[PDB]
């Protein structure tokens, strides 16, 4: 019945303005309110504002006031959300959402707006070899922007006992994750272990043999 | 210049024009969709319905309805007739669809909006038709809250018994847009218990009153009156 | 204005009952509070507004008034394990969130230190990783020591989501230094405290060994 189709994820430099969209279908746009919500990565939900699409009358949260503009296009059944002066901390997922009983009833899928001065750089994969009955080994994926990056072991053959961690943003602005696997120590010298790193935004496919 | 709304209607100063034909109201096909508490007032959204004839260039389609009231039953309408005020006011909003691409656009032009004003007068008589709206108010007690109008309701039944009218070029009540007013001075009658449910609605505090206080009729502004 | 949910995180098994609660600073006028479910990497979902949303099953039920409200899930399930939020309307402030994880027996971290690679050292920087694997609960602590000088502010960390097959959390810890700074010390180590561990564990290596 009701579908909310939001615009695709964006990457923006500092001091820029992004305009996220929401495409609405399966109900009368103007008969209900329309909400917008923030969700920074890891942290929880925070209400940004709302709009009456019938008259285009808005009220924003005072926290977001001035640096946000919600709009509603009754012709194209499209709500919009415009962030004014973008900053590092504005990196978040932005949900449009249809109101139904005073509150956001049906949510959209969000739009991952990401804010950085950092240019598109490919990673540098380095090994995490042990020395030393089970043993750990891995690959450190480093110095890359933006997200995401996929990692697999032995061309997707070794899935069991694996842990690919979430990334951390370094002070340089570039992300840096690590992938690891726990293996029997008896099969250390015999069995080969290769990590398959894939970072699509720079076309950087890298395979790395992991040996002591 | 702009003529702010609402105003007082000096019946004695109203000018009678022969170019007014009889007003023609077709709400027979108009079914309500959702009812809304906007934080400031009750709004009832309509699909279908239009008005024509009279001084109108063409058909104007029915968009929605607003409801206004006061702190006390005796004084709560927007517009006034010779400084007399009714208990409340229904504002039926229409726009020029023949011409414009949208309501949103219609607001931008002085031929875009036509708002019919129906007066609410509290007597000792439960209005069976108006009750249908009253029955909804629990669903929209919270602010900025929409809900499906959950009953059968013909908007035609809220029309006055006498459809003689005043008309003037004013604005919307919130001053957002120019608008032409059609004001029926004959009110429909309701009970005090019906109007009291509205005052329990929450605001953006409760919405105990929501009418706008009147403005000076501008020197160039004329108010026309049709003898039905 | 301000809502605070209890607990910080609520641990339980399938089949039994979950009692989530949200408490507020000021009176929630006319008792207008709502409860939203959010599974990871996903859109939130309106459960209740003590009013059932259509689509939401008979398991769930909300209640309360004033400044004390409670979401109750009788007869849990595996899909029900998510992050939960309470919202106050009728403004629109959200609760800080309650994470519903899975109740597993008290496990302990298999700790492993990893030195930097020579290929990285070429560049001019060096990364010292410390892995802690498959433990419960999530609350773990890691302390880096360089010549037994206790380190802070040069560490960064990650944590995996609760692993779906064995109900445990793993943890990376990336210590970072320049090659000049790195090549002026000997004994690099990671001290790992955890509740499951009856006493603190250390793991370590000596540079170039
Ligand atoms: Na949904
Ligand atoms: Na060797
Ligand atoms: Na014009
Ligand atoms: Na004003
Ligand atoms: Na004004």
């Amino acid at each position: 019945e009701v579908q909310l189709v939001q615009s695709g994820a964006e990457v923006k430099k500092d001091l820029a303005s992004v305009k996220v969209s929401c495409k609405v279908s399966g109900y009368t746009f103007t008969d209900y309110y329309m909400h917008w919500v923030q969700q920074a990565p890891g942290k929880g939900l925070e209400w940004m504002g709302l709009v009456d699409p019938q008259e285009g009358e808005t009220t924003y949260a005072e926290k977001f006031q001035g640096r946000v503009t919600i709009t509603a296009d009754t012709s194209t059944d499209t709500a919009y959300m415009e962030l004014s002066s973008l900053r590092s901390e504005d990196t978040a997922v932005y949900y449009c959402a249809k109101e139904s009983f005073g509150i956001p009833h049906f949510w959209g899928q969000g739009t991952l707006v990401t804010v950085s001065s950092a240019s598109t750089k490919g990673p540098s994969v380095f090994p995490l070899a042990p020395s030393s009955g089970t043993a750990a080994l891995g690959c450190l994926v480093k110095d890359y922007f933006p997200e995401p990056v996929t990692v697999s072991w032995n061309s997707g053959a070794l899935t069991s006992g694996v842990h690919t961690f979430p990334a951390v943003l370094q002070s340089s602005g570039l992300y840096s994750l690590s992938s690891v696997v726990t293996v029997p120590s008896s099969s250390l010298g015999t069995q080969t272990y290769i990590c398959n790193v894939n970072h699509k935004p720079s076309n950087t496919k890298v395979d790395k043999k992991v040996e002591p | 210049p702009q003529q702010l709304s609402p105003i007082n209607i000096e019946t004695k100063k109203a000018i009678s024009n022969a170019r007014l034909k009889p007003l023609d109201i077709h709400y027979n096909e108009s079914k309500p969709t959702t009812i809304q508490n906007t934080g400031k007032l009750v709004r009832i959204n309509f699909k279908g319905g239009y008005i024509s004839g009279g001084f109108l260039p063409n058909e104007y389609v029915l968009s929605s309805l607003h409801i206004y009231w006061g702190k006390e039953d005796d004084y709560g309408s927007n517009h006034l007739i010779d400084v007399y005020k009714y208990s409340g006011e229904i504002n039926l909003v229409h726009w020029n669809k023949k011409k414009y691409s949208s309501y949103e656009e219609a607001k931008k032009h002085d031929d875009g909006l036509i708002i019919i004003s129906i007066f609410l007068q509290v007597l000792d008589h439960k209005n069976v038709y108006f009750q249908k709206i009253v029955n909804q108010l629990d669903s929209i007690r919270s602010a900025n809250t929409s809900a499906p109008f959950d009953s059968v309701f013909y908007l035609d039944n809220l029309l006055p018994s006498k459809l003689d009218y005043f008309t003037y070029l004013g604005t919307t009540i919130n001053h957002s847009a120019d608008a032409v007013w059609i004001i029926f001075p004959t009110p429909i009658n309701i009970h005090s218990d019906q109007l009291s449910k509205f005052r329990t609605l929450l605001s953006l505090h409760y919405i105990t009153e929501n009418y706008r206080n009147p403005y000076k009729l501008n020197d160039d502004t004329e108010v026309y009156y049709s003898g039905h | 204005i301000v809502l605070t949910q209890s607990p910080g995180t609520l641990s339980l098994s399938p089949g039994e009952r979950a009692t989530l609660s949200c408490r507020a600073s000021q009176s929630v006028t006319s008792t207008y509070l709502a409860w939203h479910q959010q599974k990871p990497g996903q859109a939130p979902r309106l459960l209740i507004y003590s009013s059932r949303a259509t689509g939401i099953p008979d398991r769930f039920s909300g209640s309360g008034s004033g400044t004390d409200f409670t979401l109750t899930i009788s007869r849990l399930e595996p899909e029900d394990f998510a992050v939960y939020y309470c919202q106050q309307y009728g403004p629109y402030t959200f609760g800080q969130g309650t994470k519903v994880d899975i109740k597993r027996t008290v496990a302990a971290p298999s700790v492993f230190i990893f030195p930097p690679s020579d290929e990285q050292l070429k560049s001019g920087t060096a990364s010292v990783v410390c892995l802690l694997n498959n433990f419960y609960p999530r609350e773990a602590k890691v302390q880096w020591k360089v010549d037994n000088a206790l380190q802070s502010g040069n560490s960064q960390e990650s944590v995996t989501e609760q692993d779906s097959k064995d109900s445990t959390y793993s943890l990376s810890s990336t210590l970072t230094l320049s090659k000049a700074d790195y090549e002026k010390h000997k004994v690099y180590a990671c001290e790992v405290t955890h509740q499951g561990l009856s006493s603190p564990v250390t793991k370590s290596f000596n540079r170039g060994e």
